[PDB]
RNA sequence: UAGCGGCGAGCGAACGGGGAGCAGCCCAGAGCCUGAAUCAGUGUGUGUGUUAGUGGAAGCGUCUGGAAAGGCGCGCGAUACAGGGUGACAGCCCCGUACACAAAAAUGCACAUGCUGUGAGCUCGAUGAGUAGGGCGGGACACGUGGUAUCCUGUCUGAAUAUGGGGGGACCAUCCUCCAAGGCUAAAUACUCCUGACUGACCGAUAGUGAACCAGUACCGUGAGGGAAAGGCGAAAAGAACCCCGGCGAGGGGAGUGAAAAAGAACCUGAAACCGUGUACGUACAAGCAGUGGGAGCACGCUUAGGCGUGUGACUGCGUACCUUUUGUAUAAUGGGUCAGCGACUUAUAUUCUGUAGCAAGGUUAACCGAAUAGGGGAGCCGAAGGGAAACCGAGUGCGUUAAGUUGCAGGGUAUAGACCCGAAACCCGGUGACCGGGAGAUAGCU
């Protein structure tokens, strides 16, 4: 549906099926848990009685200072996610966000110089404290002057992490960024 | 890190000595400093037959972390931090708040 | 609202754990119908990667419900296909 | 999986395509002119990393407060709110932090290099001469040298070299590939004794390396080898001046230091079993899984009596422990002293079913590339139109027909990995004068 930029009255039409699909709780749950599992690092191991220093049995796990009866070798918990499921989850989360009016779009969000004070003043004018900033082509003036702000993040369309959209209460889009995400997601 | 040197006036910031100033006797490797009449201690001296023990309680000075103290700029009458710059001959430390030069 | 999302009911099960707990219980017509050059012939079978790699024998076996009026040439054509495939308007000949 | 397989257990292809880079060269040698590309060493200069390092932003009053970094109020920096130390949780107390710089030298790597050495480019010979192959006396392929492909070898024969010789298909014919018998080739392929950083939905002390503690130490064994238990005072020792008893000891007591000495060195919190003191009750005329229902009596608070609670229980009816296999059991099958801690159905690959999520006659990506969970990549795999061995039929052939399958997640099953755990005797190798380490958390049965 048409979304008003509240700055220039230049609402850009978007596909109804993209920002109008019903919120599928199961799909978002699946994608979130898959991403969380992917974030896991396979760094965990212990030694069994076969590979425990000593000789023999004294090395049996029941004996003190022995091996572990239930040792587990290092493993990766990541599981692949179908591309169509990922796209559907993105569409569902975008539809849910726009439904509750937690998504903000502006014609262009850029800073003339890489000054954190100017960015903070602009955010204060916008009445936003802990929000997600996402745009299209990377801007050095904006990216450079945003790392220090823990609650403010700046990225590109190719790096739209679905889980990140949940952590931040509000998300700020860009005129070109909306078109880019719409065309790439399809 | 030569912010605090010998024979300089320093004021404590945190711990039982807020406001009181003093003169630094010396500094230690760990960073602790000694300032006269800032943190009095009632250490008991074990009776030693030799070494000409005066006898009785001894009122010495304990050790205070450099963090709890800061150089006091008497010109401005307020505690302030310090910085370093290069001069023609050598390097010296200067206070903040309009950069007073020592 | 991360703490408002739950999975579908019945999709998660802890599973049994024996012992613990005394009171815990215990070639067809549809195929290559439209593949941008799905002409019924012995050629292109290997390229399409539809019947193994070393498979050469080909047949147009059908089971009623004619729904693909595809003409067949170059394969074993008999009277059987005549009475079935032609019902949909297609032609079958050797 | 094709195949192999007492056609049994079980063992195990090739071609093709998708991915990273792709290189073929030199000699067997001469003619023309050159030290012209290239490959190595010796010295100048430039850039880029290491061995010391420099600069690098910003705060205060009140309250609890042992001490403020904590709450409250008002300000500042941020190309730095990563980390650490700081009497309680620090962006603005300190080292660092993003960022900008720094070398006489040792040095690694790239370049213009002068010099020292082989060496431009075109032409036409040249296809690697006891070489194959064959054969004799021996050895290895279920196998007593057998029909023995093929290989090892002491010895004997043995042609050609683009007029040429091998290998393969073809019953033979035909047809296809090379220059065999002289050499070289970083590149993409696996791993960590050590070094710097980084990351742990890994462990916090019966765990984690055997060892966070002066650990491969004490200790056991001539011998090889085996192999431990044991870390935390206090923010700062500010470590109890001094006095009293005691044996001028140890153990202490008082005062003082210390927030705290229910922090005193054996020094955070200090469980259970065990051991003693005081408090209230019962027991010296009463028999047995020592409990249970009622219950007078005795002591304390309480309804300031009101029949209420707590502490004990004179008496009364009833009252033959826990685990296992056995029809069943203390009965005379079976084992346990108590406490605290340690210890038991996960995971890897296939196959079957259920729930769940989409897509849907389509579903679906591997490797890999990749601004590295995005996207690309349709290599590949599954299914969507009958089955009868094949032939041949072909809604038809005793078997079936238009309903729909695939991919992720979790769970219920099966097989292979030792896979719920503990518990043998024997054998080999390499060592020590019978013992030590490994195969081996071996193996089958049975508790």
């Amino acid at each position: 549906m048409e979304l008003v930029l509240k700055d220039a009255q230049s609402a850009l039409t978007v596909s109804e099926t993209t920002f109008g699909r019903d919120f599928n709780e199961a799909l978002v749950h699946q994608v979130v848990v898959a991403y969380a599992a992917g974030a896991r690092q396979g760094t965990r191991a212990q030694k069994t009685r076969a590979e425990v220093t000593g000789s023999g049995s004294i090395k049996s796990p029941i004996w003190r200072s022995g091996g572990v009866t239930f040792a587990a070798r290092p493993q990766d918990h990541s599981q692949k996610v179908n591309k169509k499921m990922y796209r559907g989850a993105l569409k569902s989360i975008l539809s849910e966000l726009v439904r509750q009016d937690r998504l903000i779009v502006v014609e262009k969000f850029s800073v003339e110089a890489p000054k954190t004070k100017l960015l903070a003043q602009k955010l204060k004018d916008m009445a936003l404290e802990d929000v997600l900033i996402i745009t299209g082509e990377l801007d050095e003036n904006l990216f450079l002057a945003a790392r220090n702000l823990h609650k403010v993040d700046v990225r590109d369309a190719t790096g739209i992490d679905p889980v990140s959209l949940i952590a931040f209460d509000k998300v700020v889009m860009t005129a070109d960024a909306v078109k880019q995400v719409e065309e790439m997601l399809a | 890190a030569a912010k605090i040197r010998r024979d300089d006036e320093v004021i404590v910031l945190t711990g039982k000595d807020k406001g009181k100033r003093g003169k630094v006797k010396n500094v230690l490797s760990s960073g602790k400093v000694i300032v006269e009449g800032i943190n009095l201690v009632k250490k008991h001296q074990k009776p030693v037959p030799a070494l000409n023990q005066p006898g009785g309680i001894v009122e010495k000075e304990a050790a205070i972390q450099v963090s709890n103290v800061a150089i006091f700029n008497a010109a401005t009458g307020k505690a302030d931090r310090v910085g370093f710059r290069f001069e023609d001959g050598k390097k010296v430390r200067f206070f903040k708040s309009n950069s007073e030069t020592i | 609202r991360l703490n408002t999302l739950s999975p579908a009911e019945g999709s998660k099960k802890a599973g049994k754990r024996l012992g613990r707990g005394i009171g815990s219980g215990l070639i067809r017509l549809s195929d290559l119908a439209k593949v941008e050059g799905g002409v019924v012939d012995l050629n292109t079978l290997k390229a399409a990667n539809i019947i193994g790699i070393q498979i050469e024998f080909a047949k147009v076996i059908l089971a009623g419900e004619v729904t693909t009026p595809v003409t067949v040439r170059g394969l074993r054509v008999t009277k059987g296909a005549r009475a079935a495939i032609e019902a949909a308007g297609g032609k079958i000949e050797e």
